[PDB]
């Protein structure tokens, strides 16, 4: 008790970033987080569909979309936490049979959508360096993720 | 090479070491290189530090002279020679307990603590030589000035902590700027008035000639050569004196006709507070001057830097320029790199150099405009440098519309444009102007996937063949010196200048033929933005713009709010950003700073005159010095900046300090029996001189910021007239009205 | 009231604190900070990333947008932008309500970077992101220079980085020594592609 | 050993610093710090995985 | 650590640009590094 | 416990000119030979190898 909330966090996160290295791949993926426990509860403000017109997820996006960074920027506040439904992904649900069928492992479908789901950098015509009187710079756009 | 210093730094000590650094390493360099101190802002400080030094001195020497009319005593100059410079230098450790900083504002506030340190050390001084006068010896006399004014000096230290640190508490960028100036005048004030009570008084003790004992070895060499000087001086100063009791007298009569100037006069006040426009933080020559180039949008960088070599030419061929420090690519959006846009700092000579009148960083710059107009491959516009790095616009707004509702950039842009385009109709607000741009030019790439692979080729290979070719990805390190520099691969210059150069790069399929991407992408010219900028994690456009410095921007960020409230579109809402925005935030601390102020001023005097109406005569004076101060600046048609402000707030603190004397004065005469109004004519007699004495003193020291022309003059007079007027009708006021409120207030007390 | 009448009486006294009190000042006034003006621009932290040859809009949306989520929410911060350039690099401006500590912020700041670091493309995780606090006060402007053009702008960028930058950067309060120019040596491999 | 008698003679001087003191507290007042309790649960960081 | 790599090899491909990112530092008054044969790499920054 | 011979000095030879190593510890060598002519110091050892 009296310890400094925020230098705790920086000590435990230096830490916790020299054991990153030692982790699984996939939770290195999808990262680590090492947060300031802020227990004072001042108050919870539930988003709802009075109706069920529409879903946890879909309130829970909202929520993240609009309504938690405005909360958060008020003065005093330390923290919004949202407690429901998972956020947003767009989930392909594999039929394994099917998968099969076409003679293909759940990795080469994972493959494909590494593959085909990407954005690009798709360079620049014209920048520099340029020899003649090149008169124009013009970046390229090319569509990569889905 | 930028150098930043860090927070409570030394920029002289920064700047000498590298000066010395740079001097050092050349010593190294190969022949063909060499170093430029291109700009150097810390010899402004400097210049302050001399500005207080001399200002310092010459109070100093004006004093002595003052005394030395007044007082005819070579010796009692010496108690203001020893007592101001020991306040003034004192300061500076307070201001370091409180980790305060020398910087230009605490240095402005030390040059007006002068004035009342000065006024301290007057009053002491005059006081025991009064009593001396009286025929009393230097002991006796020290004593008895100084049981007559002890009380009053302690209490005038409180009234002036209370009018100034509050000041310090305000919120933002002005309570930041108020902070410097009130501190560092509350630490200088306290410590004179400690010296006000044991030094002052000490060495006057022991300084002071009484009656006899003269001639010692300066006394009768100043009487032989002034004498005549010192005899007419005090007969027309004698002459002054009764004139002035009798019109004491006769307002003293007619004190309900003096009632009645009085609120004429305040309605005054009021008026030419409204009258003369507001400021902030005045324009100052910093010594160079901006000059942005924008070509048409997506020109090359090569286009750019021959339309800014060009405006370098121009600006080293211009009078006044010392330099051209030139950026081909730097964008005024963010300092970061634009291929059409550029800019030329063109580096002034020293002030006091060869600029003259028509020679001015005003000058320099229309003269460049109208010479860049004449460049007809890029607008150019050379534009004057901001007073304090990092605030800019000075009564003005910039906001951001932001796409909230993945409106996309096109329609975003859409709404922007129609904001300006409902905004500019007349709500006293500006040019309104935004950097936004989507129609610079640029290609898309079209990759049919299903064809791509159906060729056998990958769509990764397709995209990797478009990054490493036309993007240029980076690949490993190398070694060179031990350092690491990075290998680079790309495309070389010919084959990426060029739309279809595209179209002649081959990846491979998986059969091992080289398909050419002619046969699987299509490449087709488009629109774009160069910078996207994402405001609160927001795609959002700024627009920028406000009144002219008479208008405030309170009335124009509700005219603008107003219009995007009915302008703009579905799901694009926008948001202040910047000063504007901070204040939003501010509550207006001021709203509660003075009437905390002149509540605890009040208070304060209460305690001095054990009266609850007293306190009055003192408060009901400063609205005057305001009046007087405020067509001073209106007689010059100049601002009402935070300097002039904090101008305003030392002159309600002397007129103050000389009405708190003369009412104590008066209170005490009282209780020896006197009727009002023979108690404030004798003590608005008793204080006349010492009040002069300060008045005069100000005044001389007013006369050289006045006669200074071909020089740095325009702050110097443009404060210079503010203080004749401030100070004229700071004593004006004080000895014509103060007896009068003392004898209003003291005849409605009781019955 | 005689709270005088002690030192009247004791003039070394009175002039022992005097010098007292002088003293003092004149060792403060060469222990103070010296600047223009004080701090009045509010703190904020910067954040820099390169993605070369990636579209504005690729940059803003793969690179900046996920960095914007982790620091969004951030403790004591005023707003942010960040802005993508076609010349591919990518600049965040977190700015801190006045009064915070730059210090905090940036540590802060780092953090939440950190957290989103492995949602960035790997080339842009490769060439690195750096966060720092901004040293908003410019004490003054040195230029290397080829007054003969013996040299070109690389190679005075890469002397002010080898020999010169270092020795300025560690004066006594220089906060940050930054170049602005053309860009340092590298091993360039350009391709003829036919 | 006793300073209450330089109040008794200047009543308005004893109501100043009172009313000085009641102005400071009302300042304070539209300053604190307001919650349920003080800062009693010990500081803790969390990790997530 | 990088095993194997030689002192050399770990001096100039492992210590130069950990030092070069380090180099500046706030308030640091010098770095050493030091790369031992068994491919150990050691960092020392002291500050002021 | 971190003082090392404080009644002394320690110093860096630095290789900024991209000399050898081999060159560097000629360097090193010729100024200890050379500080051992001149009469102010005392023995001067290294540990570079
Ligand atoms: C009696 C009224 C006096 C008003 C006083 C106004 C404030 C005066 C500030 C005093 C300066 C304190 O800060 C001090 O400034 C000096 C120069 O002055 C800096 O000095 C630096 O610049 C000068 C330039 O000439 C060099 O000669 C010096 O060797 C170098 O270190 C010091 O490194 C710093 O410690
Ligand atoms: C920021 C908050 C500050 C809170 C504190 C404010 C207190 C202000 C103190 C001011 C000083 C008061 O000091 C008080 O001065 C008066 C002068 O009028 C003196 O009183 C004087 O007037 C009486 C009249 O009866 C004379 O007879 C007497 O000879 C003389 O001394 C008091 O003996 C002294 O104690
Ligand atoms: C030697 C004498 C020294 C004199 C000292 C004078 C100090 C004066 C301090 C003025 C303080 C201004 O500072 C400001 O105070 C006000 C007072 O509530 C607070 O303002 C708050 O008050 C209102 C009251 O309804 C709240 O509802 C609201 O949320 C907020 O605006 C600010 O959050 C604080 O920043």
């Amino acid at each position: 008790l009296g310890t400094d909330p925020d230098k705790a966090t920086q000590l435990v996160q230096n830490r916790v970033n020299q054991a990153l290295p030692r982790l699984p791949e996939d939770v290195q993926r999808l990262g680590i987080t090492t947060v300031k426990s802020s227990p004072t509860l001042t108050m919870v403000v539930h988003l709802i569909s009075p109706n069920d017109s529409y879903d946890m997820t879909y309130l829970r996006n909202y929520a993240l979309i609009n309504v938690k960074d405005r909360l958060s920027r008020i003065q005093g506040v330390g923290q919004v936490q949202l407690w429901g439904a998972g956020d947003y992904a767009m989930r392909v649900w594999l039929d394994p049979q099917k998968v099969a069928q076409r003679n293909l492992t759940a990795d080469d479908v994972v493959r494909a959508i590494r593959e085909q789901n990407v954005q690009v950098a798709a360079g620049v015509i014209g920048a520099s360096p340029t020899l003649p009187g090149t008169p124009l710079q013009l970046s390229v756009n090319a569509r990569g993720r889905l | 090479m930028a150098i930043n210093q860090s927070p409570g730094a030394n920029s002289l000590a920064i700047s000498d070491e590298v000066r010395k650094t740079m001097a050092e390493l050349k010593q190294d360099f190969p022949a063909g290189v060499d170093y430029r101190i291109v700009y150097d802002p810390t010899q402004f400080v400097r210049s302050s530090i001399k500005a207080v030094v001399h200002t310092l001195l010459e109070a100093i020497a004006l004093v002595v002279i003052v005394v030395i009319v007044f007082l005819q005593t070579w010796r009692a100059s010496i108690i203001p020679l020893i007592a101001v410079p020991v306040s003034i230098v004192g300061t500076f450790s307070l201001l370091l307990l409180f980790g305060y900083s020398i910087n230009a504002l605490s240095l402005f506030g030390m040059v007006l603590a002068i004035g009342i340190v000065v006024d301290d050390a007057i009053v002491v001084v005059e006081n025991v030589e009064r009593n001396i006068e009286n025929g009393l010896t230097a002991r006796a006399a020290t004593y008895k000035a100084m049981q007559e004014v002890s009380g009053p000096i302690i209490a005038i230290a409180l009234t002036l902590v209370a009018v100034f640190v509050p000041l310090a508490f305000m919120s933002g960028l002005t309570g930041q700027f108020y902070k410097q100036f009130a501190m560092t005048i509350a630490i200088s004030t306290v410590i004179s008035a400690f010296n006000s009570l044991t030094l002052s008084p000490a060495l006057s003790a022991i300084l002071l000639k009484g009656h006899g004992d003269k001639e010692d070895w300066l006394t009768r060499v100043m009487n032989r050569v002034l004498g005549g000087f010192f005899r007419g001086f005090n007969k027309v100063f004698h002459r002054g004196a009764e004139n002035y009791g009798r019109g004491v007298r006769g307002v003293l009569s007619r004190k309900a006709v003096m009632l009645g100037l009085y609120l004429v006069l305040v309605g005054a006040t009021l008026m030419v507070s409204k009258i003369v426009p507001g400021g902030f933080v005045p324009a100052q020559d910093k010594e160079y001057l901006i000059a942005f180039a924008q070509l048409p949008n997506g020109a090359s960088l090569d286009r750019t830097e021959k339309v800014i070599r060009d405006m370098g030419a121009i600006a080293l061929k211009q009078p006044g320029v010392e330099s051209a420090v030139a950026f081909p690519g730097l964008s005024v959006n963010g300092f970061t790199n634009s291929s059409s846009a550029g800019i030329v700092f063109v580096t002034l000579k020293p002030f006091d150099q060869r600029h003259g009148k028509a020679l001015s960083a005003g000058a320099i710059a229309g003269a460049l405009n109208q010479k860049y107009a004449a460049l007809k491959d890029s607008f150019v516009a050379v534009f004057p440098p901001p007073p304090v790095l990092g605030l800019g616009t000075l009564g003005g707004f910039k906001m951001q519309i932001e796409d909230r509702g993945a409106v996309g950039y096109a329609r975003l842009a859409d709404a922007t444009n129609d904001f300006i385009k409902r905004a500019q109709q007349a709500p006293e607000l500006g040019p309104l102007f935004t950097s936004y741009q989507i129609n610079v030019p640029q290609l898309n790439v079209d990759l049919d996937r299903v064809k791509a692979k159906q060729l056998g080729v990958n769509v990764t290979d397709v995209f990797d063949t478009m990054q490493i070719y036309l993007g240029s990805l980076y690949v490993n390190d190398f070694n060179r010196f031990g350092r690491v520099y990075q290998v680079r691969v790309q495309a070389d210059a010919p084959f990426r200048q060029r739309a279809d150069d595209i179209l002649q790069l081959k990846t491979r399929n998986a059969a091992g033929e080289m398909v050419p991407l002619s046969s699987l992408v299509t490449v087709s010219p488009t629109f774009g933005p160069e910078m996207v900028v994402r405001y609160n994690a927001y795609t959002a456009a700024d627009v920028n713009g406000g009144p002219a410095p008479g208008y405030s921007s309170g009335q124009a960020q509700a005219a603008v709010e107003r219009i995007a409230a009915q302008t703009l579109p579905r799901g694009v809402k926008f948001e202040w950003t910047d000063l504007t925005y901070q204040q939003i935030l501010a509550g207006d601390s001021a709203f509660w700073v003075f009437p905390i102020s002149v509540l605890l001023v009040f208070l304060v005097l209460a305690a001095l005159y054990e009266s609850l109406t007293l306190p009055l005569a003192v408060i009901l004076i400063v609205p005057m010095s305001i009046l007087s101060a405020l067509t001073g600046v209106w007689l010059t048609q100049g601002d009402n900046n935070i300097f002039t402000q904090i101008g305003l707030m030392v002159l309600v603190g002397l007129s103050a300090k000389n009405a708190i004397l003369i009412v104590e004065f008066a209170r005490e005469l009282e209780h020896d029996g006197k009727t009002p109004f023979e108690a404030a004519v004798e003590a608005s007699r008793l204080r006349l001189r010492p009040i002069l004495m300060t008045s005069i003193a100000f005044i001389m020291g007013v006369v050289p910021l006045v006669l200074s022309t071909g020089a740095g003059a325009e702050m110097r007079h443009a404060m210079g007239v503010a203080v004749f007027f401030g100070m004229l009708g700071v004593t004006l006021f004080g000895l014509m009205l103060t007896p009068v409120f003392y004898v209003v207030l003291r005849t409605l007390a009781g019955g | 009231m005689n709270i005088s009448k002690f030192f009247i009486d004791r003039p070394i006294f009175a002039g022992v604190l005097s010098v007292i009190i002088l003293l003092a000042g004149m060792i403060a006034m060469f222990l103070l900070p010296i600047s223009e003006y004080p701090e009045v621009v509010p703190p904020s932290v910067i954040v820099k990333a390169q993605y070369p040859g990636a579209n504005p809009k690729v940059i803003a949306e793969t690179v900046a947008s996920p960095l914007e989520e982790q620091i969004n929410g951030v403790e004591d911060m005023l707003y942010m932008q960040s802005q993508a350039n076609s010349d591919g690099n990518m600049t965040i401006t977190v700015t801190f309500k006045l009064g915070t500590d730059p210090d905090k912020a940036t540590q802060l700041v780092q953090n939440r970077v950190n957290q989103a670091l492995p949602r960035l493309p790997e080339d842009v995780q490769r060439l690195g992101i750096t966060t720092v606090k901004s040293s908003p006060t410019l004490t003054m402007v040195v230029h290397l220079i080829s007054p003969n053009d013996s040299y070109d702008m690389t190679y005075l960028r890469n002397y002010a980085l080898i020999n010169v930058k270092d020795r300025l950067s560690r004066i006594q309060g220089v906060g940050q020594v930054q170049l602005w120019g053309a860009g340092d040596y590298a091993m360039r491999v350009w391709l003829d592609p036919q």
